[PDB]
């Protein structure tokens, strides 16, 4: 096989316009769940008031993606946000998107709701045909494949709450076997149909307080949330920036359960975990942090953590850190896995373990928490260094679990060419974008890898990105320069003076 | 370039004048209505 | 083993698919109990959830069962649960 790495990442999350703001909220202790009236009136039908909602949904740069205004108005917000987030993620790894055009890259999208298509098909007479092309469930991945020109598989798989992690596992399988050189994995979820929340409440999953008090004694149920996250996976020979290495990723279903279909099972999850890091060749003692599902239910939490304790706490000496991002930003059903992965990767990048909110008293049903074996991250904790594990158990029964080896690349030793002034070129849709890129580059003038990655992506045709700028870094007489780029090819001519 | 604002479904765009079906079946939640009988006809 | 009330709220697609799957398994001459507990997978290609829309249209009367019986992801998980398949359970959605 070939090494599989997580080259790039990006997305939008509740009360966070991008990943940097998401991390700022995570480490700052800011609660992302809100009691706003954006999606619908608070308390409607008796629903819980609190919920994790995005900052805005009505934004889209259609012209860049070549979508005409009439078709754009009928596009699902999920699809538009996913297009933008996918483009942002691809560049995050330093890869110019044009480099992948025509490749065998594959796309997997975990989507579990299509409320927009239902809304747009209300009136049989008014409805227009191209509404389906922008709202169909399958179109979530096919639009990405169409725009980015990926010839690999284009799938949209539901698999209940584990859609995102299931797609990640499928992409890992595809890349590992050489089927595709790179893949795009995305999870999208928005709250637009209150009846769905009413269904969940009647099922008893939602907690009246709207808080996912993970691992705590007062666990009632999770709080619905929204998110859009995309991740770019490639074979190691192609990645420029590596967040982590996927050692293994498996799947299995709980099968027949006496209690009921929705009732989670612990033994199956423990078996999956053991099989994974056995076949991966990893020893349990290497694990340093396991991102438990941590939904917050009274039965789910004791099941999974007890399963983790049997699976990884059997022989290790020091306590195993545990956490659940769902306590910070609610629980996005399909995008849950990717949100947890994003939190883990951001924490690894910053070297700190983001704390867990709403944890005050350990659940008495979990012997490990009362004991010292399993320890929750209730406050910032420096990263000691070790393998990490993420699991996501959909309420239907599907279980997904992956193992990551965090990238530990010490900064290179100083070199004489570092003192040399460097050039930085940027391209953007509007002057604000170019100026932002140049300012960020200037703030980090000594990060050679950062400058190279920024330089690589800026090469875009003027027609798509009409504003270009540049700035000489390390030069005293260096001021950012920006100006619009006239369209049309221009000849280049040399003049050799006398 | 996020100058423009696009459409997005609103809360009222989904269903919820009102029509009520009265079923006296044993399983139906309105089964109790069979008790209120006058002159031998419910 | 589906309670009568849950039967009404279940999507017709799944109701027919259960019978079709059971017929298919025996059609191969394989007693289903033999596969119980194995790692058999379940991949189902579905691109419609019309039943969910109809059942979840009245907030004052819709019941929680519909979600379990009508959710698109449940199309495969129901089969896995009944037949006790420990393999992957996915519901692809690519159209046509």
């Amino acid at each position: 096989p070939e090494e599989v790495v997580i080259a790039g990442m990006s997305g939008k999350l509740p009360e966070s316009e991008n990943l940097q703001e998401f991390w700022d909220n995570l480490i700052g202790g800011v609660d992302m769940v809100t009691d706003d009236d954006r999606r619908w009136k608070a308390g409607l039908y008796g629903l819980p008031r609190r919920s994790g909602k995005l900052k805005d949904l009505s934004r889209f740069d259609a012209s860049f993606f070549g979508v005409h205004p009439k078709q754009a108005h009928t596009m699902d917000p999920q699809l538009r946000l996913l297009l933008e987030v996918t483009y942002e993620a691809i560049v995050d790894g330093g890869i110019n998107p044009d480099s992948l055009r025509g490749t065998h890259t594959g796309v997997w999208v975990g989507v579990s709701g299509s409320e927009t298509s239902e809304a747009l098909s209300r009136d049989p007479e008014t409805l227009v045909g191209y509404s389906m092309v922008g709202c169909q469930r399958a179109m979530m991945a096919n639009r990405l494949s169409f725009f980015f020109d990926f010839r690999g598989p284009s799938i949209a798989l539901d698999t209940a709450c584990s859609s995102s992690l299931m797609a990640l596992q499928n992409a890992y399988q595809a890349i590992h076997s050489g089927q595709c050189p790179a893949a795009i994995v995305g999870g999208i979820n928005v709250l637009l149909k209150p009846n769905t929340s009413v269904q969940f409440l009647r099922l008893g999953m939602l907690s009246p307080e709207g808080t996912c008090k993970a691992f705590d004694t007062a666990g009632n149920g999770y709080c619905r949330s929204e998110g859009v996250v995309a991740v770019l996976l490639t074979k190691k020979s192609l990645a420029r920036r590596v967040y982590a290495t996927i050692l293994n990723a498996g799947t299995n279903t709980d099968g027949f359960k006496e209690q009921g279909v929705t009732f989670p099972s612990g033994d199956i999850q423990e078996q999956l975990i053991r099989s994974l890091y056995q076949s991966a060749g990893v020893a349990p003692e290497s694990f340093e942090y396991i991102e438990a599902h941590g939904t917050g239910t009274k039965v789910g939490d004791p099941q999974e953590l007890n399963g983790i304790t049997r699976a990884l706490c059997a022989t290790r000496q020091e306590p195993l850190l545990i956490g659940s991002t769902k306590s910070n930003m609610g629980h996005p059903e399909p995008a849950s896995g990717l949100a947890a992965l994003a939190k883990v990767l951001l924490s690894l990048e910053h070297g700190l373990w983001a704390p867990n909110l709403h944890f005050h008293s350990p659940n008495p049903e979990i012997p490990a928490l009362l004991d010292g074996r399993l320890q929750v991250v209730d406050q910032p904790l420096p990263v000691r260094g070790g393998n990490v594990g993420i699991n996501s158990f959909g309420f239907g029964g599907s279980n997904v679990h992956i193992i990551l080896r965090p990238n530990t690349q010490p900064p290179p030793a100083p070199a004489p060419h570092a003192t040399l002034p460097r050039l930085l070129r940027a391209s953007g849709r509007t002057p604000e974008a170019v100026q932002k890129l140049l300012e960020q580059g200037l703030r980090h003038s000594q990060d050679l890898a950062f400058l190279s990655m920024l330089n690589d992506i800026a090469a875009v045709p003027a027609t798509a990105m009409p504003f270009r700028g540049y700035a000489v870094l390390g030069g005293e007489r260096g001021g950012p320069e920006v100006q619009q780029v006239p369209a049309g090819e221009r000849p280049l001519w040399f003049i050799c003076s006398g | 370039d996020h100058s423009l604002a696009w459409d997005v479904p609103a809360a009222e765009d989904f269903p919820n004048a009102a029509i009520y079906n009265i079923d006296t079946s044993s399983e139906s939640p309105d089964h109790y209505l069979v008790d209120h009988t006058l002159d031998g006809r419910v």
